[PDB]
């Protein structure tokens, strides 16, 4: 009866448990993947797999799962529940036609498409462009990523990218800022800083919470929150005033730190330890400390960086400080990550292609008359990044332009973008509103004709290419068919396109056919992908083997320290001075924080039960001190209201002091209310619910979350399903 | 004639739970009960914080209360220092469950006993165990205690220091939690309250 | 304090194994009031083995009634194995032997009165055993040393508690007097305990124990409160110990 | 394994003080007779307080004739302070004014049923004592909760089987019940110890112990051997638990 | 106030008795009794061969079991945490040597039970103790366990591991074992043969 002591097949496929997209081995038995394993070869997850992965299985398996497509019954209301099963077929026209409807009234720039998910190449970055629209987002933008990606991409001319490209095993000394390793529970990245930490590496820790990588730390700085960026510099300011940093380093791959210096001239350590409340002493000893690893220290920038609102700056400043580290292009801090090479299906250009960051003439003199309607959210910020929480004011303001229909493809709208009430009213304002994805969420639920698709195991995806030390690609096999009425990403996309008339851009009938053809570039076919999973390239990692070649890899010149020109020339002060004393959270509040639990990835994995076994809900952390003099103790749960008065079901009460008596912490993806999904549905609190206000990034197209404050009522501890009789539904496959 | 071990470096262990839904899907471990499951604990005050993450199973003790107590033989220790349960004389009268210390015991629903099983099933095809083999951070090593080349057993010679969990209990727990982070060692809740 | 995912701390034997635990302290007691009754050439020596064999028999069913394990019959191992070091093992024999040889004591045949000796010793094993399968878990605070001596004296409580109320002369002295033997350590119990399982102990059951504590002071008054009251206090203590003793406790 | 000096691990009570636990445990069961013969306005109830009376004196002047502070004559303190936690303290004054009590019920004065009742609840604090001064050392393991059952039984076997001697009636039939307790727990007593602390108690004592269990079993077999047999079984094991039992070891 | 402590580095001690003779000398301790003592143990075979020298007395645990159990008042622990004996009261009935753990008192022929003071006589005069002051090795601390500048708090501060004797009897020792040599911890007579 044991899965192992009976039918197995065994496919080469890739996690979509989040987007590190490990590779893996999925091992089925019939239509069930029982069991999925890192493998080594894959440089992601070499074996190994975070518990995620582990579990991710399980959403195909789960009855509540999204099964057949279903179209709003006409007259009701979208928040409402009532939907009807429909085919395939008269989805796919009901959504073309109203698409059109919009293209012919509105022109296509009306429709908005939003996604995540390896399947957002087909609805963010292919099938929009083919359409026309540059409102196309993904939430690992402007609600994670897009600070630190402007800021790479003004220093050295790089991103940072998926994987990022941090030298783990050399680092001799990790600086932390945010980056809640453990918890965030990114495979290769655990691997390689529990491997640094196993090599005498020394981590130190900045952030308000003693989080799990603190605990692994030589030095944790509690840091009052959203002031970092006056730690850094304070930092720049001892690498330079006390002469620390690497000079040549500085002279030869550098442009522009003549500025540096005298722009932190006053950022001292003294100055720096007002904001922080980390002693000068302290800081001090950190970047002398750093300074003596001189090209092995790291400030490996944390990925999810809209905090506050001004964190292009905190990036840059960090940035720099690696420069004057020297360890850009060294071993261990950063290496070169290069893509890998892999042909694209061959196909006329499309509508509107964009270009990802590099500038000089970044969106004002690259958005205009070419295409045709520029992204809506054009003028908000520097960046010519779309920011997926500034398309939705067109949703109801109908200004710069209105914004009827939106795509939402794997992309909880309702816990990745913050100020949900917003988002609600955008969505009934729209003329059409579809909703791909797996499981049943409310953001789906009020959709108009929603699209099962199939889940990670039983689809073939177009391939992923991570750019790395080595750059590799991976290939995703079905372990076994889709399940029930369900389908493929790359085949909505397909018949979409061509009930759109795009079929130029479809050109190839089959995935497999779209995949050889593909894979015909590199002497190599379908099958025997299938058989490697992984085909791992060269790529060049150090400095000396671009340099020993005659090139160097940045933006303009050279990394311009402190710099980018087209910014500085018009729109906005070139540095990062920005350390700009985040508001305070007002008396009886908390600034609230967040971030993840190892077990889960975003909120889309409440519903697994493997997963929400492991963590059932989430947890307040308050500081013990502070819950004692509220009336709080460990059984008990609590409402948390923000600022704006909404209210947060109840959470559990975490006392346990890791954390400043300044803030407050949940794990994000909680607080679900779908119904639907059953054992998701009333656990924990939401922190995107409390996030009812956002400070925008006017550099990077960046949501800044973190300055919402939140405080604490008490409340019952909540009446919930079993969820181990929940979790015993046996998944009846049909 | 091995002696099977286990030993988990604490100072590497983030508690994510990795290892524990590894063991979940490869066990299929029904709902409710855990053969592996993770606790952590914070021993205080800040510029003296320690958190302990530390994962929990069987500790195939050498020397197991939950053997000796078990009425129908279906609770043995194997030749190698595995506990197992034979399922087919399980009467699931809970007897092992009352004489583990440890609490890895659960009643299946199957209507046995069931607990940690140190991936028999591949240890035998020359396999590692399951959470030992996703674990990301490295933390957890296996092998037979005897043989000097085994990664326990090298890892136990690396370590700062070794701990098992309630070791004045007369099991000899051969689950050895490497470099606990709490210089008093591993965490108990009467050290808290 | 935090988990992902959980430590098996769950309660493994419920209300109905604590209710089993009472039957078998009844089934072992009476099965020794009927070997003692035989041995000592009683009248009632009959009366007494059948109703032991009823207990004892209403228990075996009740222990494979509450068993997970029972439509999978894997009981017959408990018969077809030689397990000594298990207190349970031992109260299968004990109630199994001594159920054959009250049979054969009830159908006068095989033999007579040397069986009475095979009766006492198995009833003596079955009223040893449960005490020691708590007992034998030194991993369980709660359940020490006295379980051993709080269970054999508690059954022989049910035992004469009954044997009283089924107005039997003899009866309700000796239930006086291992009442009182009963009750006393089962006071001194708590102060045996270190605080830490005392302090468990009274945090959840305690009132519950002060007050079997207490009903089982009716031992010593009046008549048909007698009986009642110290088979209610004996069977009150040996459903509460096994249901608080399933600590594991730091 | 070596030492420079020595740790203080040598027997802290001895033959000397074990004889007090074995007269002890005669004084309280013999006061405890004494108490509820009063009760039941038999007859005896007198010089059964003579005796109780007696052996308390018997014992208190052997508690203090083997004090190494005997000639400090800080015994005072006993008297002048409050010490519930401590079973010493518990045992000198339920003894103490357990000689009062009885002492007044011998002089007819200062009342009567309501000394009887005193008497009787200052002869189970001194029967329980003992037992809780074992019992309590957590860090002895072979003084474990059994101690609290195993003392308070056995004091009853010594004073029941000494009213056995000096012929009164009723008591070889409490006497047997109780000695089969006794024996009983006394028998399961050493599996209700950690393997090396019964490892323990069976090299040092044992083949004392199991003759004593054995010795106890002659309480059941020739009427006039039963009480010796009870006796020297129940001081046999009382003296034993108490000089085997001072053991920290590990 | 203060919580009085001591810490005994082990990693230094060399188990020369020189504060058992110091402490015999200071405190007139007669002939067969201590109230210090050296332990000395080896564990293991040839490549991984460790000895712990264990100097071992009164521990004055914060939660001593050897106070409660007193009948007379004489035995008692003090405000800063020290455990003494009154002789005034003692009457010798030797339950406070039941209840210690550690062998840690004795029968004083002068009819009393005694045993290590924390040298209450120098401590009150602002001394440290005869242990203490005579120690080539400077492997002993002392002081107030609240005061973060004590010896004793800078010792566990700096310290590797922290040990204590049976911590498992809950008697919360304040006698503190530094660096101990072994991995496994303080050697137990039961981790032998
Ligand atoms: N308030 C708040 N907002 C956040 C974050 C936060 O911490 N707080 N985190 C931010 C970050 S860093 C990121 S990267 C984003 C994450 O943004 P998201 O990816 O939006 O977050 P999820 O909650 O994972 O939801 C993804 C949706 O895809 C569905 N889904 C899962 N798998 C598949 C699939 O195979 N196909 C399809 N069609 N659908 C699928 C899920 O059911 C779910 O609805 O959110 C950002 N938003
Ligand atoms: N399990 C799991 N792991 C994941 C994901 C998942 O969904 N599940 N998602 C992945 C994704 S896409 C992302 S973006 C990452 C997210 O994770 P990261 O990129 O690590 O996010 P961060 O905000 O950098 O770090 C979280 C920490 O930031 C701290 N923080 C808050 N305010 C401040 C401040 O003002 N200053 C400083 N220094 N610190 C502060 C919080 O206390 C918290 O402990 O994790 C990834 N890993
Ligand atoms: O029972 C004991 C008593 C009661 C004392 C002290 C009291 C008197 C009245 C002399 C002891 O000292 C003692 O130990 C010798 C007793 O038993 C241990
Ligand atoms: C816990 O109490 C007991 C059991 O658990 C249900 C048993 O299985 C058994 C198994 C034995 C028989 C005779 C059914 C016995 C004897 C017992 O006492
Ligand atoms: S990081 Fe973990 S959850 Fe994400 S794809 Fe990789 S294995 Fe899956
Ligand atoms: S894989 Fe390692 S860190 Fe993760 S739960 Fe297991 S032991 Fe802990
Ligand atoms: S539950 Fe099964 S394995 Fe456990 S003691 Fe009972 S019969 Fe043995
Ligand atoms: S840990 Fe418990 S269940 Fe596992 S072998 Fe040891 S005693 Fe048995
Ligand atoms: S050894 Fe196997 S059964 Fe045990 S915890 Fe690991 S995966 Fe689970
Ligand atoms: S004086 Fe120093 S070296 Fe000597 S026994 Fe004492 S602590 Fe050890
Ligand atoms: S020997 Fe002295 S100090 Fe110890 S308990 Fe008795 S009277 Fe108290
Ligand atoms: S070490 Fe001994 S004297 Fe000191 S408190 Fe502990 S038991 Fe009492
Ligand atoms: S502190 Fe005092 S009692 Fe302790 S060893 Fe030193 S001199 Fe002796
Ligand atoms: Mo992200």
């Amino acid at each position: 009866a044991p899965w192992y002591a009976q039918e197995v097949k065994s496919v080469y496929q890739i996690c979509e448990g989040c987007f590190w997209r490990c590779g893996i081995v999925a091992h089925a038995v019939g239509n069930r993947v029982y069991k999925v394993e890192g493998y080594e070869a894959n440089p992601k997850s070499r074996g190994r797999l975070c518990p995620r992965g582990q579990g991710a299985p399980q959403t195909t398996y789960d009855p509540d799962r999204l099964k057949r497509p279903l179209i709003r019954v006409e007259g009701s209301q979208r928040g409402e529940g009532k939907y009807r099963v429909a085919t395939w077929e008269e989805a796919l026209d009901h959504i073309a036609k109203k698409m059109l409807e919009i293209r012919e009234k509105y022109g296509p720039e009306a429709i908005a498409f939003f996604g995540h998910g390896t399947g957002d190449y087909w609805f963010v970055d292919f099938l929009p462009a083919a359409w026309g629209s540059p409102n196309a987002a993904k939430p690992s933008v402007s609600l994670c990523t897009a600070p630190r990606e402007v800021a790479s991409q003004w220093v050295f001319g790089r991103p940072i990218g998926g994987h990022e490209p941090i030298d783990w095993e050399n680092a001799r000394y990790i600086v932390l800022i945010g980056h809640h390793i453990g918890e965030d529970t990114h495979n290769t990245q655990l691997q390689d800083f529990a491997l640094a930490l196993k090599n005498g590496a020394k981590v130190v820790v900045v952030d308000p919470r003693f989080s799990t990588a603190a605990a692994k730390a030589h030095r944790w700085l509690p840091i009052k929150p959203g002031t970092d960026t006056a730690l850094l510099l304070a930092w720049i300011h001892v690498l330079i005033y006390e002469d620390l940093y690497d000079k040549e380093y500085v002279a030869k791959y550098t442009v522009g730190f003549e500025e540096l210096k005298a722009h932190v001239k006053d950022f001292t350590p003294e100055w720096a330890e007002k904001h922080t409340e980390i002693p000068a002493q302290v800081i001090r000893e950190v970047a002398r400390e750093m300074a003596a690893h001189k090209p092995r220290a790291v400030l490996p920038p944390t990925r999810h960086n809209v905090w506050y609102g001004d964190d292009t700056y905190r990036v840059m400043a960090l940035l720099y400080v690696n420069v004057l580290l020297g360890n850009y292009g060294r071993p261990g801090g950063f290496y070169i990550a290069q893509s890998p090479y892999l042909e694209k299906y061959p196909l006329p250009p499309l509508p509107l292609e964009p270009a990802a960051g590099g500038c000089s003439g970044p969106s004002g003199g690259d958005h205009e008359p070419e295409g045709f309607k520029p992204r809506a959210d054009k003028g908000k910020f520097f960046a010519r990044s779309t920011a997926i929480q500034e398309l939705i004011e067109p949703m109801i303001t109908g200004e710069p332009y209105p914004i009827k229909g939106l795509f939402a493809y794997g992309i909880n709208l309702f816990h990745s973008i913050p100020n949900v009430p917003r988002t609600k009213e955008a969505l009934k304002n729209l003329d059409l509103y579809v909703a791909i994805d797996v499981l049943p969420q409310e953001h789906v639920m009020w959709a108009d004709v929603i699209l099962p698709e199939a889940t990670y195991l039983e689809r073939y995806d177009d391939f992923v290419l991570v750019a790395h030390k080595t750059p590799f690609i991976q290939l995703r096999t079905p372990a076994h068919e889709p399940l029930f009425d369900t389908k493929p990403g790359w085949w909505i996309a397909r018949e979409l396109g061509l009930r759109l008339g795009l079929e130029q851009y479809f050109p190839w009938k089959t995935i497999e056919e779209y995949l050889e053809t593909r894979l015909q570039s590199l002497g190599l076919d379908l099958e025997t992908m299938k058989g490697m999973g992984t085909l791992v390239q060269r790529g060049k990692p150090w400095l000396e083997d671009w340099e020993k070649e005659g090139r160097l890899p940045f933006g303009t010149a050279s990394g311009k320290i402190e710099l980018y020109c087209q910014r500085f020339k018009e729109a906005g002060h070139q540095p990062l001075p920005v350390f700009t004393p985040p508001e305070e959270p007002p008396e009886g509040f908390y600034r609230l924080l967040y971030g993840r639990s190892p077990v889960h990835t975003f909120a889309r994995t409440q519903n697994n039960w493997v997963l929400m076994e492991m963590d059932p809900e989430n947890e307040v952390w308050i500081h013990k001190e502070e819950a004692k003099r509220l009336g709080l103790k460990e059984g008990d749960y609590v409402m948390l209201v923000n600022q704006d008065g909404v209210k947060e079901g109840p959470v559990r009460v975490k006392p346990t002091a890791r954390i400043r008596k300044d803030c407050v912490y949940i794990v994000h993806g909680f607080g679900h209310k779908a119904p639907l999904m059953r054992l998701a549905h009333g656990r924990g609190a939401s922190d995107n619910y409390l996030q009812t206000r956002y400070k925008l990034d006017p550099i990077s197209g960046g949501a800044g979350l973190r300055v919402n404050f939140v405080r604490l009522e008490k409340a019952e501890r909540p009446r919930l399903p079993s969820l181990t009789g929940l979790a015993k539904r046996p998944f009846d496959e049909r | 004639m091995p002696r099977y071990a286990m030993a988990i470096d604490l100072s590497l262990c983030v508690g994510c739970a990795a290892c524990a839904v590894a063991c979940k899907m490869e066990n299929e471990v029904p709902p409710g009960v855990f053969n592996l499951w993770i606790r952590e604990r914070e021993v205080g005050e800040y510029p003296n914080l320690v958190v302990e993450f530390r994962p929990e199973q069987c500790l195939h003790c050498e020397n197991p209360p939950c053997v000796p107590v078990c009425p129908t033989g279906a609770s043995y220790q194997t030749k190698d220092g595995l506990v197992l349960v034979d399922p087919k004389k399980c009467i699931a009268c809970g007897a092992c469950i009352a004489a583990c210390p440890y609490d890895a015991r659960y009643l299946h629903p199957a209507g046995y006993v069931s607990k940690c099983t140190f991936c028999a099933h591949r240890l035998e095809k020359g396999k590692v165990p399951a959470c030992v083999e996703t674990c990301p951070t490295y933390c957890r090593t296996f092998g037979d205690l005897e043989d000097p080349e085994s990664p326990v057993a090298k890892a136990l010679k690396a370590a700062e220091r070794v701990d098992v969990l309630r070791p004045e209990q007369g099991t000899r727990p051969k689950l050895f939690y490497l470099n606990a982070p709490s210089k008093k060692g591993l965490t108990r809740e009467s050290e808290v309250h | 304090a935090e988990f992902y995912g959980l430590p098996n701390a769950q309660e493994f034997w419920h209300w109905t194994n604590a209710l089993h635990f009472v039957l078998v302290g009844l089934a072992g007691g009476v099965a020794l009031l009927a070997a003692l009754l035989h041995l000592k050439g009683d009248a009632e020596a009959r009366r007494y083995t059948l109703y032991a064999l009823m207990l004892i028999a209403l228990d075996l069913f009740i222990l494979w009634a509450e068993s997970p394990a029972r439509f999978r019959f894997t009981h017959i191992w408990l018969f077809l194995s030689f397990h000594p070091t298990s207190p349970i093992w031992w109260g299968a024999w004990g109630l199994g032997l001594g159920f054959l040889t009250g049979g054969l004591l009830y159908l006068g045949k095989g033999s007579q009165r040397a069986l009475a000796w095979a009766l006492l010793v198995f009833s003596l094993v079955a009223l040893s055993y449960p005490g020691l399968a708590l007992a034998v878990n030194l991993n369980r605070p709660l359940w020490n040393g006295l379980m051993a001596g709080l269970f054999p004296l508690t059954a022989l409580v049910l035992a004469l508690g009954l044997a009283a109320l089924l107005k039997s002369p003899w009866a309700l002295f000796p239930l006086r007097v291992l009442a009182g033997a009963s009750l006393l350590l089962a006071l001194l119990y708590p102060l045996t305990l270190p605080p830490e399982a005392r302090g468990h102990l009274l945090e959840e059951a305690g009132f519950w124990y002060g007050l079997f504590l207490l009903l089982g002071l009716g031992t010593f008054w009046q008549e048909r409160l007698a009986p009642w009251a110290g088979l209610l206090a004996a069977a009150g203590l040996r459903a509460l110990l096994v249901l608080a003793g399933q600590w594991q406790g730091l």
